[PDB]
C-alpha cells in the first residue's frame, strides 16, 4: 500500500537515477557505463537497451522506463538512449513545486501544449533534405557512423545503405506513408570483400536459399510463388488413405501424379524454369516438376516469400488451376545464382513494380561482415526517417535551445498555471546540451550562457553545442545532422512518459 | 587490500616477517638435529602413532604448512638427501638462520636484491675455498676403520650414543663391498628389523634378509629359480549366504577335493618349470604344504607389499597371484639361497655377489621395534653417505669444524669487497656460526663461551665441540682427529641447495 | 598438522606425568582412597595394584604414554 | 548497489594503485619472483604481467579487464604485460589530481589522445634499425630471460634461444608457431639445457639396443596394438550366456600373431637390408618377444609414445598412423637423418634429429622436475615471444627507460596542441612515462630523483639512448648493456595502456546487475 507524494517522489528518484549515467553515455564522445555482475562480469556500453535489460529494477516505474524504451526500440531502435534522458527533468523540475500545490491535470495539459509547440518549431528549424541526392543523404549517415566511430569500410556502406532504403520506398496506408526497412535485406557473407559489391534489384535472399536449387542462372523465365493447393488427390477426386500398401500403390499413384501434372501444365503456360512452393508442397509434386524440367524448392519461411514476392512485385497465387505472368513473375524478371565464397547465392533482380533494391555486403569473414553491418544497421535507420520526413534538423543543442526558448514566450503568452511547466520543460530540453559539455570537458555554465546569447542573435538555427570540440558550432559546417522524424518521436516518447508517471500516485497490490 | 581483488597470502609485513618466521619455526626444531644431539622429537602421525625420531625428513613430512617459503625448502632438503646421505638436517637449519639475518638487513633499509646477490657472491667464494678444506679421503673403502670413521658423524646426527658400534657394524655389514664405481644398492641395503636380541646384538647378513618364517624344507638347490607370487595359496572360511547357511555340505566337500588337487598341481608345475622356491605374498594352504615337502621346494608363509617388490627388482620376477598352474616367467637370479636363525627367527636368505651388481643388506636385532626403527634412521642416511660415487670422498672436518673454518674466510672476504652485497657476505659467515651455537646449548654451556674459542683457535680444521666436558668448558673437541669425518660432496650440496632455496623464497611478496 | 615446542611444552608433559604418579603412589601398599573404574563398558572394575588400573587408562598425553610403555615393559 | 559521483571513479583508481604496487618488482632483472598459493591453493611459482593476473582470484572488475587487454598484448609480445601495469596507475595518478583539483575526465581524455600520437610520432623517430644478427638477437634474449630468471641461467638458455629463431628464418617465418616445443628432461640441475634440431622422443623400447644409432631412419608414427585386449561379450560387456561367449575366443589370439608378421614384410619393403635402418614409433607398448625378434631384423621399435609427440613427428619427420604394418614405400613415410637413444633419469629419451623437413626445433630443458622446471618453461616461452617480435620488426631499440624520458622531454616542453585543454592531458601523459625507469632504480638503491636527473641530462646531452642500469640504480646506456625492446613491443604497450585507461576513467556508476 503506497500513496501520495512518496509514490510521486519515488517516480522522480527512480527515473532520475536511470538517466544520470546514461546521459554520460550520450554523444559520439561519451562515457561508458560500468556494470559489475555479482559473478564479477563487466559490461562497458553506452546503448541504453543493453543497459536497461541488464540492470535490476525494483520500481515498476523503472520497469515502465524499459517499456517506453521498448516503444522507441520497436518503432525505431535508435534514440532509446535519448528518450529516457528528456523524461527525467520533466518530472524532476516541474513536479515538486506544483504537487506541493497538487494540480496533476494542469501539468498534463501543460505537457500537451509542450508537444505541439515543439512540432511547429521543428518545421521552423528544419530545412528540407533531398531524397533525390545521395550526398544530401551522405553526411547524415556520416554523422551516424562516427557515433560508433567505425569508418573502415562503413563509408562505402553509406552509399549501399542509402541506395537500399531510398529504393525500397513503397508503403501505403491510403496516403503512401513509407517507414519501411523490412522490405530491405542485408547480405550476410563470409566470402568476398565489401567494396566491389553493390546493391542489386529486387529483394536479395540469404536466409534459407544459399544453394543453386533454383537454377544456375536465369535471364528470361519467371518466378512462381505457390501458396496454392498442391495436395494431391488420393481417390478419383477423393481424399482416401495414402500409399502404404501395394494395393494402395497401384490405384492411387495414377491419380497422385494426375493432380500434379494439371498444376504443372498451368505453370508451363508462363514458361518458368524455377518454381518455389511453400504451402501444400508434396514430395511427389516437387519432383514431377523435375520431370517437367523445373527445379522446385521448398523448406523456406514465410517472411522469405514475402521478400521474394517483393523481389518480383507479384501476387502469390492461391488459385491452383490457373497461373499467369500477371499473377506471378511480373515482367520478364531476372534470377542470378553466383559463387561468392564457396556457396552459390541467389539474387532475384529485375523487380517489376520497380524501385526495389537491397543491401549486398560481404566481409572477408563473418566478423568483418558483422562490424560493417551494425553501422549499416544504424544507417538504414536514418534513411528510413528521411523517407518518413524529408527535412533535416541540426544536431547538438541547435534543435534543443531553439525549442527551449519558444516555450518561454508561449509561457509568457498563455501565462496561466501552465506557464511554470513550460519553463521547466525548457530546462528539461537543455540537459542534452548540458551533458555534451561533460561529454567534451568544458565549463558548463559559460557554454549554456553563450548558447542563450546565440539565440538572441542567430536564434540557434544551426549553432548548437558540440560535445566533440566544446564550442557552439555551425551544424552546417560540421555536418552534424539528423531527420526531423527521429527528433519528434524521441520527444513524443518523453512526453508520453511524463504524462504517464504523473498519473501514478498510488502503487498497490 | 583496498579492493575486492588481489587474493594473496604475503605482503609488507608477511613477506618480510612471516615468511621468515615460518622458516624460523621449521628450523626451530632442527637447532639440534645435525651433529651431537640431546634433542629428541616425539611425533604422533597422520597415522596417529607414537614415534620419536631425529631425522627431519621424517619430521618435516609430518609437518604441514600453507607458507610456500616454508614449503619449498624441505624439497631442497630432499634433493640433498636424494644426492648424498646425512646433511639434510643441515639444509634447513643453515638456510633458516640465514634468512633471519636477512631480516636485519631489511631492518636497516637494504634492498632485497642487494641481499639476494649478497649471499650469491658468498656462495661462490665459499665453494672455492671448500675443496681447499678437504683434509682426508676414503683411500681404502675395503678397510673397516676408514669407512667407520666417516659414519660416526651421521649416526651422531641422529644419536651421539650409538655412533661407534653402528659405524663399525655398517662397515661390518659391508657398504665396503661396493667399489662405488657406479655401484650402490638403494634397496638391497634395505634395513631389516628383527625384534628381540637387543640393540647391541644387531648383526650382519649379506644378501636379501626376509624376517618371514621359512615354511617347508630348504630349496633343492641354492642355484634355484626364484618364483615370486602375489597370492598363489589361500585359506578357507565363510559365513551366512543370501539364503543363510547353504542347503547341503556335499558341495563343500566337493569344492574341498578339487582345491587340494589344484594346489597339488601348482607346486608340481613350479617343480616342472625349474623353479625350486615359491614366494607367497598370501597365506599358506595346508594342502599345498604337504606336497611341497615331497617336492623339496622352499615356501614362505606370507609376505608384505615391500617383500615382493624387492624380489621383482633384485631377482627380476613378476608378482601376480596364480589361480593357474604357475610357469616360470620370473628368471631366478640369486645363486645362493640360505636359511638363517636371526633373532632366533627363521630368516630367508638370498645371496649373490658381483663386482658392480652385488647385494649386501643391513639387518638389525633389537628388543624393541619402536627403538630399532629410529636406529635404522641413523643407518639410512649413513649408507647413502657412502654414495659419493667416488672412492676418495675428499674428507673434510666432521662435526661442523669446517663451518668455523669457512666463517673465518667469508667475513674476511666480505670486508674486502664494497657494496651492499658487502654486508650479506659478512652475514653469510654468521650463518655458519648459528648451528654450533645451537648445538652447544644442547651441550650445556653458552654459545659465546664456545664460539669465541673456535674463532680464536685458528685455521686448524680440528677444533670443534662434541657433547662432552671438552665440548662444554674448553669448547675444544677433536671432531677431525678422533674418527670424526665428513665428506666434501655432502657439504657441497647442503650449502648450495640451502642457498638456492633461500634466495628463491626471499624475492616473493605474494 | 599441529606442534608445540619449548619449555611450556615440556613442563606440560611433566605435570601430566605427575598426576598418574599421584595415583599409584601407594598402590603397592594396600591402602589409599579407592576408585572403581566404570567406562563405556558400564561395568565395575577395582584392583589391588596400579598396573591393572594402568591397563584401563586411555592416556591423553603421549609423553605420559611413554612412561606407561616402559612400566608395561 | 550503486556507485555515485566520486566513489565510482575512486575505487577504480585506488585499485590501480595497489595492483601496480604489488606488481612493481616484476619487470626487468630488478623484477622479483612471485608465488601464488591463493589462486589454486597449490605451490605455484609464477611471473608475467598477464599470467599473474590469470591465476589470482581477482574480484575487482578493472584488473579483470586488464587481464583481457594484456592478453592481446601477451599474444604478440609476452613480457611487456608487466610493463603495461606500471604505466596505468601512474597515468591515473596525475589525472586524478586534476580531478582532485576539479576537472572533467573527458578533457583529460581529450588530452590523452594528442599526447599519444606525438609519442607515436616519436616512436618512428626513436626506432633504431639494427640487423637481426645473432648477437643482436642475444641482447634481446638476455634481457627477456633475466626479467624472469637468473642471469646465470639466462646465458645458458640464451645460447639455445637465438639458434632456433635463426632456424625459423630458413622457413622465412617472422613469427613463431612452430620450433617452440619445450621438452623437459629429468635432472636435478636446471643448469643444463640442450638444443636438438629435430625432435626428442621420450621412450626407450623395453628390450634396449634394438637399433640405437639409425643413420637412415624411415619413420612410422603409428599406434598399433600388440598386447591386444581380448573380450567375450554378448551385450557390449560381460554377459551370462556361457555358451555364446566361448566361440569368440579362438579369434582373439589370432590378432596378436597377425601384427607380428606384418612387421617383417614392411622391413623388407622399405629397407631391403640392415644397413639402412627402420624405426617404429608405437604409441602403445610392444611385446618384448616381438622386441627381441624385431631387434634382429634391423628395427628399433619405440613404445608407449606420447600422444602429443604423435602429431609433431608427422609434421617434421613424417610417418602416418595405421593399425597394420602393410607394405609401404618410403614415399608414404617420413625420414630422419639421425636417431640416438639418450638416457638421463629413470626413462630413456631417444633423440631424433635432422628430419625430412627440419620444421620444428625441440627446446630440451633439464631440471629438478619442480615448479622451477615450470618457472624456466614460461621464461624461455616469453624469451621466444620477445625475439618473435625481433624477426617481425626491423628496428630494435634500447629500452628500459631510454625512450621513456625521451618522450616526456618533447611532450612537456613542446606543446603539440598548444591550446591548454589538451596540454593538461599531455602533462598526465608524460608523467606516466616516468614510472618504469624511476622506481626500479629506486628499488635498486639509487632513488628515483638521482636516476631521473641523470638520464634526462645525458640523453639531452648525447642523443644516444641512455637507459637505466637496473643492477646499480644509475643510468647506463642500454645500447651497450643489451637491454633492448622491439619496435613491435613498445607500440602495443602504448596502445594497450591508453585505451584501457580512458574507458574506466569515463565511468560514473558501477551498478550491481544480474
Amino acid at each position: 500500500r503506497e500513496s501520495g507524494r512518496k509514490v510521486q517522489s519515488g517516480n522522480i528518484n527512480a527515473a532520475k537515477t536511470i538517466a544520470d549515467i546514461i546521459r554520460t553515455c550520450l554523444g559520439p564522445k561519451s562515457m561508458m557505463k560500468m556494470l559489475l555482475d555479482p559473478m564479477g562480469g563487466i559490461v562497458m556500453t553506452n546503448d541504453g537497451n543493453a543497459i536497461l535489460r541488464e540492470i535490476q529494477v525494483q520500481h515498476p516505474a523503472a520497469k515502465s522506463m524499459i517499456e517506453i524504451s521498448r516503444t522507441q526500440d520497436e518503432e525505431v531502435g535508435d534514440g532509446t538512449t535519448s528518450v529516457i534522458i528528456l523524461a527525467g527533468e520533466m518530472l524532476s523540475v516541474a513536479e515538486h513545486f506544483l504537487e506541493q500545490q497538487m494540480h496533476p491535470t494542469v501539468v498534463i495539459s501543460a505537457y500537451r501544449k509542450a508537444l505541439d509547440d515543439m512540432i511547429s518549431t521543428l518545421k521552423k528549424i528544419s530545412i528540407p533534405v533531398d531524397i533525390s541526392d545521395s550526398d544530401m543523404m551522405l553526411n547524415i549517415i556520416n554523422s551516424s557512423i562516427t557515433t560508433k566511430a567505425i569508418s573502415r569500410w562503413s563509408s562505402l556502406a553509406c552509399n549501399i545503405a542509402l541506395d537500399a532504403v531510398k529504393m525500397v520506398q513503397f508503403e501505403e496506408n491510403g496516403r503512401k506513408e513509407i517507414d519501411i526497412k523490412k522490405y530491405a535485406r542485408v547480405e550476410k557473407i563470409p566470402g568476398g570483400i565489401i567494396e566491389d559489391s553493390c546493391v542489386l534489384r529486387g529483394v536479395m535472399i540469404n536466409k534459407d536459399v544459399t544453394h543453386p536449387r533454383m537454377r544456375r542462372y536465369i535471364k528470361n523465365p519467371r518466378i512462381v510463388l505457390l501458396d496454392s493447393s498442391l495436395e494431391y488427390k488420393k481417390g478419383e477426386s477423393q481424399t482416401d488413405i495414402e500409399i502404404t500398401r501395394e494395393e494402395d500403390f497401384t490405384r492411387i499413384l495414377q491419380m497422385e501424379e494426375e493432380y500434379i501434372q494439371q498444376l504443372c501444365e498451368d505453370i508451363i503456360q508462363l514458361k518458368p524454369d524455377v518454381v518455389i512452393t511453400e504451402k501444400g508442397i508434396s514430395d511427389l509434386a516437387q519432383h514431377y516438376l523435375m520431370r517437367a524440367n523445373i527445379t522446385a524448392i521448398r523448406r523456406v519461411r514465410k517472411t522469405d516469400n514475402n521478400r521474394i514476392a517483393r523481389a518480383c512485385g507479384a501476387r502469390i497465387v492461391s488459385r491452383p488451376e490457373e497461373l499467369r505472368e500477371d499473377d506471378v513473375g511480373t515482367g520478364a524478371g531476372l534470377l542470378e545464382i553466383k559463387k561468392i565464397g564457396d556457396e552459390y547465392f541467389t539474387f532475384i533482380t529485375d523487380c517489376k513494380d520497380p524501385k526495389a533494391c537491397t543491401i549486398l555486403l560481404r566481409g572477408a569473414s563473418k566478423e568483418i561482415l558483422s562490424e560493417v553491418e551494425r553501422n549499416l544497421q544504424d544507417a538504414m535507420q536514418v534513411c528510413r526517417n528521411v523517407l518518413l520526413d524529408p527535412q533535416l534538423v541540426p544536431g547538438g543543442g541547435a534543435s534543443e535551445m531553439a525549442v527551449a526558448h519558444a516555450l518561454t514566450e508561449k509561457s509568457k503568452a498563455m501565462t496561466g498555471v501552465e506557464q511554470w511547466p513550460y519553463r521547466a520543460v525548457a530546462q528539461a530540453l537543455e540537459v542534452i546540451p548540458r551533458t555534451l559539455i561533460q561529454n567534451c570537458g568544458a565549463s558548463t555554465i559559460r557554454l549554456l550562457t553563450s548558447l542563450r546569447a546565440k539565440h538572441t542573435q542567430e536564434n540557434c538555427e544551426t549553432w548548437g553545442v558540440n560535445g566533440e570540440t566544446g564550442t557552439l558550432v555551425d551544424m552546417k559546417e560540421l555536418g552534424i545532422w539528423e531527420p526531423l522524424a527521429v527528433k519528434l518521436q524521441t520527444y513524443k516518447t518523453a512526453v508520453e512518459t511524463a504524462v504517464l508517471l504523473l498519473r501514478i500516485d498510488d502503487i498497490v497490490s | 587490500m583496498l579492493k575486492e581483488g588481489a587474493k594473496h597470502f604475503s605482503g609488507l609485513e608477511e613477506a618480510v616477517y612471516r615468511n621468515i618466521q615460518a622458516c624460523k619455526e621449521l628450523a626451530q626444531t632442527t637447532r639440534t638435529a645435525y651433529g651431537p644431539n640431546g634433542m629428541n622429537k616425539m611425533v604422533i602421525n597422520h597415522l596417529e602413532k607414537l614415534f620419536v625420531t631425529n631425522d627431519a625428513a621424517t619430521i618435516l613430512r609430518e609437518l604441514e604448512v600453507q607458507h610456500p617459503a616454508a614449503k619449498m625448502i624441505v624439497m631442497a632438503s630432499h634433493m640433498q638427501e636424494q644426492e648424498v646421505g646425512d646433511g639434510t638436517n643441515f639444509v634447513l637449519v643453515f638456510a633458516g638462520a640465514l634468512l633471519e639475518l636477512a631480516e636485519e638487513l631489511l631492518r636497516i633499509g637494504l634492498s632485497v636484491s642487494e641481499v639476494i646477490e649478497g649471499y650469491e657472491i658468498a656462495c661462490r667464494k665459499a665453494h672455492e675455498i671448500l675443496p681447499n678444506l678437504v683434509c682426508c679421503s676414503a683411500k681404502n673403502l675395503r678397510d673397516i676403520d676408514e669407512v667407520s670413521s666417516l659414519l660416526r658423524t651421521s649416526i651422531m646426527s641422529k644419536q651421539y650414543g650409538n655412533e661407534v658400534f653402528l659405524a663399525k657394524l655398517i662397515a661390518q655389514a659391508c657398504v665396503s663391498i661396493f667399489p662405488d664405481s657406479g655401484h650402490f644398492n638403494v634397496d638391497n641395503i634395505r634395513v631389516c628389523k628383527i625384534l628381540g636380541s637387543g640393540i647391541s646384538s644387531s648383526s650382519v647378513l649379506h644378501g636379501m634378509v626376509f624376517k618371514k618364517e621359512t615354511e617347508g624344507d630348504v630349496t633343492s638347490v641354492k642355484d634355484a629359480k626364484i618364483a615370486v607370487y602375489s597370492c598363489p595359496f589361500d585359506g578357507m572360511i565363510t559365513e551366512t549366504k543370501g539364503t543363510v547357511l547353504i542347503k547341503t555340505a556335499e558341495e563343500l566337500m566337493n569344492f574341498s577335493k578339487g582345491e587340494e588337487n589344484l594346489m597339488d598341481a601348482q607346486v608340481k608345475a613350479i617343480a616342472d618349470t625349474g623353479a625350486n622356491v615359491v614366494v607367497t605374498g598370501g597365506k599358506v594352504a595346508d594342502m599345498a604344504l604337504h606336497y611341497a615337502n615331497k617336492y623339496n621346494i622352499m615356501l614362505v608363509r606370507l609376505n608384505s607389499k615391500w617383500d615382493l617388490r624387492r624380489l621383482c627388482k633384485t631377482v627380476g620376477a613378476t608378482a601376480l597371484p596364480r589361480l593357474t598352474p604357475p610357469v616360470l616367467e620370473e628368471m631366478g637370479h640369486c645363486d645362493s639361497v640360505y636359511l638363517s636363525e636371526v633373532g632366533d627367527t627363521q630368516v630367508v636368505v638370498f645371496k649373490h655377489e658381483k663386482e658392480d651388481g652385488a647385494i649386501s643388506t643391513i639387518v638389525l636385532r633389537g628388543s624393541t621395534d619402536n627403538l630399532m626403527d629410529d636406529i635404522e634412521r641413523a643407518v639410512d642416511d649413513g649408507v647413502n653417505t657412502f654414495k659419493v660415487l667416488t672412492r676418495d670422498k675428499r674428507l673434510v672436518p666432521g662435526g661442523g669444524a669446517t663451518e668455523i673454518e669457512l666463517a673465518k674466510q667469508i667475513t674476511s672476504y666480505g670486508e674486502t669487497c664494497p657494496g651492499l652485497e658487502q654486508y650479506a657476505i659478512k652475514k653469510f659467515a654468521e650463518a655458519f656460526e648459528a648451528i654450533p651455537r645451537a648445538l652447544a646449548e644442547n651441550s650445556g654451556v653458552k654459545a659465546n663461551e664456545v664460539i669465541s674459542k673456535l674463532y680464536a683457535v685458528h685455521q686448524e680444521g680440528n677444533k670443534n665441540v662434541g657433547l662432552d666436558i671438552e665440548a662444554e668448558v674448553p669448547a675444544v673437541k677433536d671432531m677431525l682427529e678422533a674418527g670424526i669425518l665428513d665428506t666434501y660432496l655432502g657439504k657441497y650440496w647442503a650449502i648450495k641447495l640451502a642457498t638456492n632455496a633461500a634466495v628463491t623464497v626471499l624475492r616473493v611478496d605474494q | 598438522t599441529d606442534s608445540s615446542q619449548g619449555i611450556p611444552q615440556l613442563v606440560s608433559n611433566i605435570s601430566a606425568c605427575q598426576v598418574i604418579a599421584e595415583a599409584v603412589r601407594t598402590t603397592l601398599g594396600p591402602r589409599g582412597m579407592d576408585k572403581l573404574i566404570v567406562d563405556g563398558r558400564g561395568k565395575a572394575t577395582i584392583s589391588n595394584d596400579g598396573a591393572t588400573i594402568l591397563k584401563l587408562l586411555d592416556v591423553v598425553h603421549p609423553a605420559a604414554k611413554t612412561l606407561v610403555d616402559i612400566a608395561k615393559s | 548497489e550503486v556507485a555515485r559521483a566520486q566513489a565510482a571513479l575512486a575505487v577504480n583508481i585506488s585499485a590501480a594503485r595497489g595492483l601496480q604496487d604489488v606488481l612493481r618488482t616484476n619487470l626487468g632483472p630488478k623484477g622479483t619472483m612471485k608465488m601464488l598459493v591463493s589462486g589454486a591453493g597449490d605451490i605455484k611459482l609464477t611471473k608475467d604481467g598477464n599470467v599473474l593476473l590469470h591465476e589470482m582470484q581477482i574480484q575487482h572488475p578493472t584488473a579483470s579487464l586488464i587481464a583481457k587487454v594484456a592478453t592481446a598484448q601477451d599474444d604478440i609480445t609476452g613480457d611487456g604485460t608487466t610493463s603495461n601495469v606500471l604505466i596505468i596507475g601512474e597515468l591515473l595518478k596525475q589525472a586524478d589530481l586534476y580531478i582532485s583539483e576539479g576537472l572533467h575526465p573527458r578533457i583529460i581524455t581529450e588530452g590523452f589522445e594528442a599526447a599519444k600520437e606525438k609519442a607515436l610520432q616519436f616512436l618512428e623517430e626513436v626506432k633504431v634499425s639494427r640487423e637481426m644478427d645473432r648477437e643482436t638477437l642475444i641482447d634481446v634474449a638476455r634481457t627477456s630471460l633475466r626479467t624472469k630468471v637468473h642471469a646465470e641461467l639466462a646465458d645458458v638458455l640464451t645460447e639455445a634461444v637465438v639458434d632456433s629463431i635463426l632456424a625459423i628464418k630458413k622457413q622465412d617465418e617472422p613469427i613463431d608457431l612452430f620450433m617452440i616445443e619445450i621438452m623437459e628432461m629429468k635432472h636435478k640441475s636446471e643448469t643444463d639445457t640442450s638444443l636438438i634440431r629435430g625432435l626428442v622422443l621420450d621412450h626407450g623400447a623395453r628390450h634396449p639396443d634394438m637399433k640405437k644409432r639409425v643413420e637412415d631412419a624411415y619413420i612410422l608414427t603409428c599406434n598399433v596394438s600388440l598386447e591386444y585386449e581380448k573380450t567375450e561379450v554378448n551385450s557390449g560387456f560381460f554377459y551370462k550366456s556361457a555358451e555364446e561367449r566361448e566361440k569368440l575366443v579362438k579369434a582373439e589370439r589370432k590378432f596378436i600373431e597377425d601384427r607380428v608378421k606384418k612387421i617383417i614384410e614392411l622391413k623388407r619393403k622399405v629397407c631391403g637390408d640392415s644397413d639402412k635402418g627402420f624405426v617404429v614409433i608405437n604409441q602403445k607398448g610392444i611385446d618384448p618377444f616381438s622386441l627381441d625378434a624385431l631387434s634382429k631384423e634391423g628395427i628399433v621399435a619405440l613404445r608407449r609414445a606420447k600422444r602429443r609427440n604423435m602429431e609433431r613427428l608427422t609434421l617434421a619427420c613424417g610417418g602416418v598412423a595405421l593399425n597394420s604394418f602393410d607394405d609401404l614405400s618410403p614415399d608414404c613415410l617420413g625420414h630422419a637423418g639421425l636417431v640416438y637413444e639418450y638416457t638421463l633419469g629413470e626413462e630413456k629419451f631417444t633423440f631424433i634429429e635432422k628430419c625430412n623437413n627440419p620444421r620444428s626445433v625441440t627446446l630440451l630443458i633439464k631440471g629438478p622436475n619442480k615448479h622451477t622446471l615450470t618457472q624456466i618453461k614460461d621464461a624461455v616461452r616469453d624469451g621466444l615471444r620477445a625475439v618473435k617480435n625481433a624477426i617481425d620488426d626491423g628496428c630494435v631499440v634500447p629500452g628500459a627507460g631510454a625512450v621513456e624520458v625521451a618522450m616526456a622531454e618533447a611532450l612537456i616542453k613542446h606543446k603539440p596542441s598548444v591550446k591548454g585543454r589538451a596540454q593538461l592531458g599531455v602533462q598526465a601523459f608524460a608523467d606516466a612515462l616516468l614510472i618504469i625507469p624511476k622506481v626500479l632504480a629506486q628499488n635498486s638503491g639509487f632513488d628515483l630523483q638521482e636516476t631521473l636527473v641523470k638520464i634526462q641530462a645525458e640523453h639531452s646531452e648525447s642523443g644516444q639512448l641512455v637507459g637505466v642500469d637496473l643492477n646499480t640504480g644509475e643510468p647506463m646506456v642500454a645500447a651497450e648493456v643489451g637491454v633492448w625492446d622491439n619496435y613491435c613491443v613498445k607500440k602495443q604497450l602504448l596502445h594497450s595502456c591508453t585505451v584501457i585507461a580512458t574507458n574506466i576513467l569515463l565511468v560514473d556508476e558501477i551498478m550491481r546487475a544480474g
